[PDB]
RNA sequence: GGGGACGGGUGAAACAGGAUGAUCCCGCCGAGACCGCCGGCCGCGCAGGCGCCUGCCAAGACCGCCUCUGUCAAUCAAGGGCGAAGGCCGGGGGCUAGAAGGCGAUCAGACACCACCGUAUUCCCGGCCGUAAACGGUGCCGCCCCGCGGCCGGCGCGCGCGUCCCGCCGGCCGCCCAGGGAAACCGGGAGGCUCCGGGCUCUGGGGGGAGUAUGGCCGCAAGGCUGAAACUUGAAGGCAUUGACGGAGGGGUACCACCAGACGUGGAGUCUGCGGCUCAAUCUGACUCAACGCGCGCACCUCACCAGGCCCGGACGCGCGGAGGACCGACAGCCGGGCGCGCUUUCGCGAUCGCGCGGGUGGUGGUGCAUGGCCGCUCCCAGCCCGUGGCGCGAGCCGUCUGCUCCAUUGCGACAACGAGCGAGACCCCGGCCGCGGGCGCCGCGGGACGGCCCGCGGCAGCGGGAGGACGGCGGGGCGAUAGCAGGUCUGUGAUGCCCUCAGACGCCCUGGGCCGCACGCGCGCUACACUGGCGGGGCCAGCCGGCGCCCGCCAGGACGCGCGGAGCCCCCGCCGUGGCCGGGACCGCGGGCUGGAACGCCCCCGCGCACCAGGAAUGUCUUGUAGGCGCCCGCCCCCACCGCG
């Protein structure tokens, strides 16, 4: 039967989207079907972050943010934890966790 | 993909058909 | 370290209620002479007996302070009904202008 | 140009790339594709579809409206136009990726997945094609219908005045009251429907055969469209519930699992099972865990098997016969290991009854998949479930928790559940410690310990330590839920259905022999491979629990008596001394004992002196008095343990 009513997707008033490629498995997937998530990290590890600061001769220099948006097809995702498996009731929570 | 694996090898048989009745006629 | 059983923890909750004068907070041989009387409690078996009146310790010593559910203290009950029972004098609760003046009441108008 | 040696690529590699200077860095140039982040429960479009900048050209829905027209409309065979991608036909163009093709891996194979190279293709123009899970798997126009939010476009109302607020209209959506439905779900309908009728078009009628065949039409082709029957079959299918499984996720948990270690097996010589082989017979059971020193010690008995033999122990009841003969016993020879067993024979004895029939009594004979009982296994599990109430047409759910905690549905905090019960715990046996009483003998009754205290951390349940204390957080055992296995036992059983057998016995005995043979394969074990050892004297230490003396014999053992009683290891001093040696003790020739009716059983003395010099691929058990080493007792038992249980 029918899982999902978004059937997986968010294609409204469309027939159709763009095609993104999951970064990891380099498949095509459509926009609507896509993990699309922005992470903002800065551009050292945060273990090495205050050395490099003493290190830094500039005064008031401020590391920078990597700003990229990871996008993942299902399979791709799910194996990779960023989605998980839900409970039928659990699925329909729309909310991001935490 | 048996089913449209089913119609490749069915249209693949229906071809080497025509081509026999090419030969006659 | 060891969870305690629902029998022994339901008796112990039973006993303290009934003994809350006769047991005493942080003793556990003071408290065992108490649930040993064969009157305010009968708990066949020495190992039985030596559980229930552990856990009869660590619920004494919670129930003097920061008491705990499913034990009834008359001394507590009594004070909460004071509170409950309590009048706040004159109570201040005995001392939007459109709709009191739809009403025509017109309450501290102007 | 610079600089110097490896780059690529993967899951790990490898094939190409490199002193003709790769990779890397920077400048610069050419080529074609493509338009990031913004980018969406945004929007637009008839769908297919649509995102660089700057113009140009024609649109479209929506909203507002006291503008015009006056039914001009709805849905639609045929007919027209459009239609992703791939394909095709001409021109081009050619950066990337990349059907084919080629390679390098992989694997049992791999011409697959993965790496690498790369043609058509991808892109544009002029056409063909005419299809997609072209999907909202939901035709179109119309009416009413229940709240609650989000977004988008236009417009109106208040109000200071804000990209407010409240509407309205059109769109896109989410939840959902009824209602509907087989349910999932729909609820802007899949509502207003067995209480059935607004209009219009299209399609289906069990599953195959088969979208096949043939005919038509269409296309350059690929193919499209229209579309059978013969014949076959009893289901195919939908949705949901419960289990099982997952190379699914999240929690846990266990030395029957691993870490970390130990100590082994496998190698060998033996002991001893199992298969195979051979037999007169080698009685059989059973075969992953959960078969294989298991069915509690096979000379006979056991013993179920083989080759001979002996009777009745066939009760009872009837027809018949019958006490001077129903039956039954035998000497001597003879045959026969043998037994009046029979025979020759010629003396005994007394219904102990014969026969026929009907009916028994048996059977270690079959069928454990006909059964009981008992055990093994799932499960060293923590789970199983009831009453009443709630939810669904129901199967079946809730309780019985996806939170935390615990050895554990062990608890706590909750909670359409609310109270229970079983298993867990408690219990029981033992141990260690302390009192009291008793005492031929250490053996009777109690206590002690509970996560109580202390410190941290935790609503809590608990958690980590510190202590004190014989003893510390399941000390070791016994008992063992629920539902099953078509696990095993009919050869333990006056447990037993049914079949077989049933005086030429499958009854029950009696002699002899096998089960113990053995080209071989395998499972427990045992002893070794030595010096931390062997060999000689000396010390001497237990516990479940338990007799001894004296004399002779090399021991083994014996005789004659009586009332009693005790280890190895290790320690100590010698010796041999790295040699298959004195390691090791398999084999094999005399001999001495024992037990029994009888050796083929066991013990012992002098020889004799096998492998094995540390065991491959594999595999098992184990966390303190544990592993391992080292003795000892008991079970079965004439004797006998390399076994089991202690």
């Amino acid at each position: 039967p029918v899982k999902r009513r978004n059937n997986g997707r968010s294609k409204y008033n469309c027939g159709h989207t763009n095609i993104v490629r999951c970064q990891n498995c380099h498949r095509c997937v459509p926009k609507d079907k896509v993990i699309k998530r922005f992470t903002i990290r800065n551009i050292v590890d945060n273990t090495i972050a205050d050395d490099v600061l003493n290190a830094c001769v500039i005064q008031g220099f401020a590391i920078p943010k990597l700003y990229n948006k990871v996008q993942y097809c299902v399979s791709c995702s799910i194996h990779n934890h960023i989605v998980r498996v839900r409970s039928r009731e659990d699925r329909k929570i729309r909310t991001p966790p935490k | 993909m048996r089913a449209k694996w089913a119609k490749k090898r069915m249209r693949k048989l229906k071809r080497k058909r025509r081509h026999m009745k090419a030969r006659s006629k | 370290g060891k969870v305690r059983t629902k029998t022994i923890k339901r008796a112990a909750r039973k006993i303290v209620e009934n003994n809350y004068e006769s047991l005493k907070p942080k003793d556990f041989q003071n408290n065992k002479a108490i649930c040993s009387k064969r009157n305010v409690a009968i708990i066949p078996s020495k190992r039985l007996r030596n559980k229930v009146a552990g856990y009869v310790t660590t619920l004494m010593n919670r129930v003097v302070k920061g008491p705990v559910h499913g034990i009834s203290l008359r001394l507590q009950e009594e004070e909460r009904e004071r509170r409950d029972n309590y009048a706040p004098k004159k109570s201040e609760f005995d001392v939007t202008q459109q709709m009191i003046d739809s009403i025509g009441f017109k309450c501290m108008s102007t």
